RNA sequence: UUGACAUUGUGAAGAGUUUCUUUACUUAUUCAAUGAAGCGGAGCUGGAAUUCAUUUUCCACGUUCUAGCAUUCAAGGUCCCAUUCGGGGCUGAUCCGGGUU
RNA sequence: GCUUGUGACGGCCCGUGAAAAUCCACAGGAAGGAAUAGUUUUCAUGCCAGGUCGUACUGAUAACCGCAGCAGGUCUCCAAG
RNA sequence: GAUGGGGAAGCUCCGUUUCAAAGGCCUGCAGGCCACCAUCGAAAGGGAAUCCGGUUAAGAUUCCGGAACCUGG
């Protein structure tokens, strides 16, 4: 047969992101002896709405220690900051809104975004609007602060691991409905080539498994093993279950 | 036993860089110098049109080598005739031959330098 | 445009302060009491430290 | 003095830029020199079996100097020496004198590692040194045990280079002395006996041991603190 | 995808002469960042302990109201040089291992 | 009034709607600097030069492509009563 | 899309802050600072500077007359 959609989207030509109007990516600083030992303040200059991502952002400067200049980082919106305001970084700092902080140097309760995986990955999670992730214990033993995530999931990282305090911006984007292709279509012009999108039981047999028709019907179960091969992997997956359900805990 | 490097970040130690001692000359002899005066100003243009802007706007009409270019022209024309040239335009004609116009100053008839040469 | 502030004189391209053809005044104003606020208010800092850590 | 003003720097954090230090420590070295320093390193690890370890043991500088003192005075000759020595002898004997009997016997090193190797075999070898420094090692590895067999006197020393500006030579990796004129074999035999007291004696003692072992700097301290805080 | 073998080293502990289980290590390998900046170790220092003060068990390490500013091997202090004008060294900025982390 | 440019405003977004060369300014205070004089050329005035290539005409129911002087197709500005 | 490099039997492929000793800036050398740094990529993007009148069978903001402007030195 021909070679499915999904299948060709990792060779990018088309399916590339739409990263003109970027401004930078969106990061902490890089780790040093002052969030290492102290504190550092830097001062939002100015927040922006970057394109093709909600959430928007803060360019902030600070201080170059070692050299006279100034260092301008990109960070993540966090639902009540603002222009001119100053804000503390590193292991010494205090607790309030905007200050990033490592995890030991804050309680269980907290709650932090754009939080670093690892000490120096200068965020992964917690990037999105609205969102948050949350401190729910401590262990100084290997220094493992754990936590829960926006997925209900859990985990356990390094407690000196940075976070930035609060929750990100946004918030309520997917409560307002589209209404239209239109307004979906500039929201994926701006990051991608994922949209429209064709039903595989419209498209032809050779064009996708499901395909061929006197009928737009599929033939065979739709749960694709995990074990499968790519294009044949057009469905569910790892279908522990599937069809509506209730209910419904995330983990617990 | 030590010393001081206030820097992480090291580079390439600059050294003498020598200077070229040929041996065998690589070249057995220099070229003459391509492109002389007489060599650049091919012929003149006598067309009527020409012969025109000669007796009303004092220019030489000329046919050139390609590999010219103004300076060149103007030197070539102050040494094989002992004038002085106010400016030049140049252009390529469509039969793949370059052409220039030669004003001269007020100090000099064209057309006098023209018969003079032998052409009028 | 850009390329003729370079032609003209300075005083199309600058006005007599500090901070002249690069901060309005009411800036340089404000960066001014800033400073002298906060280096005040930092000696206070200062000597309320001396006398707080002298006191015991 | 009252124009002069004495205003200190807090090169504290979040103030007071900081200074410039010596920053040799942290450096991005190059990669060749990141290999020799990590070899070395790793060298230190893994460790060593004693027919290495065999090695390391070099010895004191004093009785370097006197050896190198005793190995000096036999030096090779040189490039106008040999030329004196052929004109001459060649010049009587040619037409004069015997044929090389014009000319006196010599004396020398006898350096040369095969050459050293085969008055080994042939116990015609009086005194050995070795230097401790070589690359590829498998060189010299067989040295020690074959002249113990051998019943001869050796030592490893250091500075292959050293031995090299014994012959006037960059390097020669090995140096073993015959000849002796008889006013030094009483140094000789002073060196003989404390050599191999330090080397050939305790070879098959050596022989035993390994090497290796070593952390480094940052872990050894931490396995001390974890033996000592913890015990 | 799973198993065996090789890469693949060093220690310990031990159920049925075994040869199998976790768990110890850094050098192998692997991951990440950085113009490879401040690791580690003992410190000092400082508070706050005590005593007619001295370690005599205590403790910790200089920046946070504010849309400022922080650059010229750093000023100071201490030595040399003769110092005419200007240089140079130590501290200021503890010391020691050069394992970038 | 038509065209056109332009300003300040207002509306729109889960859309907020290029980058670099280049030019300037600011802070900075390295340095150099006047008296028989010495400093300045971002004021005016004065002097030399400014290279190479293209530059005609069509732009279509006859100059382009459609085998062709093909009713087809082919980006765009000006726009009277 | 070269280089350092790294793959591939190889034609060549990957990658363009590359696990690199990657230089040039001023005042033979002494001082000094300062560096992810090939290159190409738009005749409609960006961009230093010009206009009038007249002239030819056919050229013109290009020529002539007049009057300017910008750069560089």
């Amino acid at each position: 047969g021909r070679v499915i959609r999904n299948q060709r989207k990792g060779a990018g030509s088309i399916f590339t992101s739409h990263t003109r109007l970027r401004q930078g990516a969106a990061k902490l600083r890089t780790l040093d002896y002052a969030e290492r030992h102290g504190y550092i303040r830097g001062i939002v200059k100015q927040i922006v709405h970057d394109s093709g991502r909600g959430a928007p952002l803060a360019k902030v400067v600070f201080r170059d220690p070692y050299k006279y200049r100034l260092r301008e980082e990109i960070f993540i919106a966090n639902e009540g900051v603002h222009t001119g305001q100053f804000i503390y970084a590193g292991k010494k700092a205090s607790l309030n809104v905007g200050n990033v902080l490592p995890l030991g140097s804050v309680p269980e309760g907290t709650i932090v975004s754009n939080v670093e995986e690892k000490p120096g990955d200068r965020g992964a999670l917690a990037r999105a609007s609205g969102n948050y992730v949350i401190i729910i214990g401590h262990n100084p033993d290997e220094n493992k602060t754990r936590v829960r995530l926006p997925s209900g999931a859990k985990k356990v990282i390094s407690s000196d691991a940075r976070g930035v305090i609060g929750v990100i911006a946004g918030g309520g984007r997917v409560d307002k409905p589209l209404l239209k292709a239109g307004r979906a279509f500039h929201k994926y012009r701006l990051k991608r080539n994922s949209w429209p999108k064709t039903r595989g039981v419209a498209m032809n047999p050779v064009d996708h498994p499901h395909g061929g028709g006197n009928h737009q019907h599929i033939g065979k179960a739709s749960t694709i093993s995990r074990g499968a091969v790519s294009g044949q992997k057009a469905g569910l997956i790892a279908a522990r279950r599937t069809g509506l359900l209730r209910g419904s805990q995330k983990t617990q | 036993a030590l010393k001081v490097r206030t820097s992480a970040t090291f580079r390439l130690p600059k050294t003498l860089k020598l200077a070229r001692a040929p041996k065998y000359a690589s070249k057995a002899v220099p070229h003459y110098n391509r492109l002389d005066s007489y060599k650049v100003i091919e012929q003149p243009i006598t067309s009527e049109t020409a012969m025109k802007k000669v007796e009303d706007g004092n220019i030489l009409v000329f046919q050139v080598s390609m590999k010219a270019n103004k300076y060149q022209i103007k030197k070539a024309v102050k040494e094989l005739y002992e004038v002085d040239v106010l400016k030049v335009n140049t252009l390529v004609r469509p039969n793949g031959t370059k052409k220039a116009y030669v004003r001269l100053t007020a100090d000099y008839d064209a057309l006098d330098i023209a018969n003079r040469i032998g052409y009028i | 445009r850009p390329r003729q502030y370079a032609t003209v004189s300075k005083t199309h391209k600058t006005v007599s302060r500090a901070y002249g053809g690069s901060r309005c005044a009411n800036c340089v104003k404000e960066r001014i009491i800033r400073a002298f606020l906060i280096e005040e208010q930092k000696i206070v800092k200062k000597v309320v430290k001396e006398q707080t850590e002298a006191a015991k | 003095n009252p124009l002069t003003h004495s205003t200190p720097k807090n090169f504290g954090i979040g103030q007071a830029v900081q200074p410039k230090r010596n920053l040799s420590r942290y450096v991005k070295w190059p990669e060749y020199v990141r290999v020799q320093r990590q070899k070395k390193i790793l060298s230190i690890r893994l460790k060593v079996p004693p027919t290495i370890a065999q090695f390391q043991y070099t010895l004191d500088r004093n009785t370097a100097a006197e050896t190198f003192k005793l190995f000096n005075k036999y030096r090779p000759e040189t490039a106008a020496e040999k030329k004196e020595r052929l004109t001459k002898e060649a010049a009587a004997v040619a037409e004069g004198k015997s044929k090389q009997d014009a000319s006196p016997k010599p004396y020398a090193v006898k350096y040369g590692l095969n050459h050293v190797v085969a008055l080994i075999e042939n116990k015609k070898a009086k005194l050995v040194l070795i230097a401790n420094d070589v690359d590829p090692i498998e060189l010299v590895v067989f040295l020690p045990a074959l002249c113990k067999k051998m019943g001869v006197p050796y030592a490893i020393v250091k500075g292959k280079a050293r031995l090299g500006t014994l012959v006037n030579q960059k390097t020669s990796a090995v140096a073993a002395l015959t000849e002796v004129r008889a006013e030094d074999e009483a140094a000789l035999a002073k060196l003989v006996s404390t050599i191999d007291a330090n080397f050939a004696d305790k070879y098959d003692e050596v022989k035993k041991h390994w090497g290796g072992g070593i952390l480094g700097n940052k872990a050894q301290a931490k396995m001390d603190k974890r033996a000592k805080n913890s015990d």
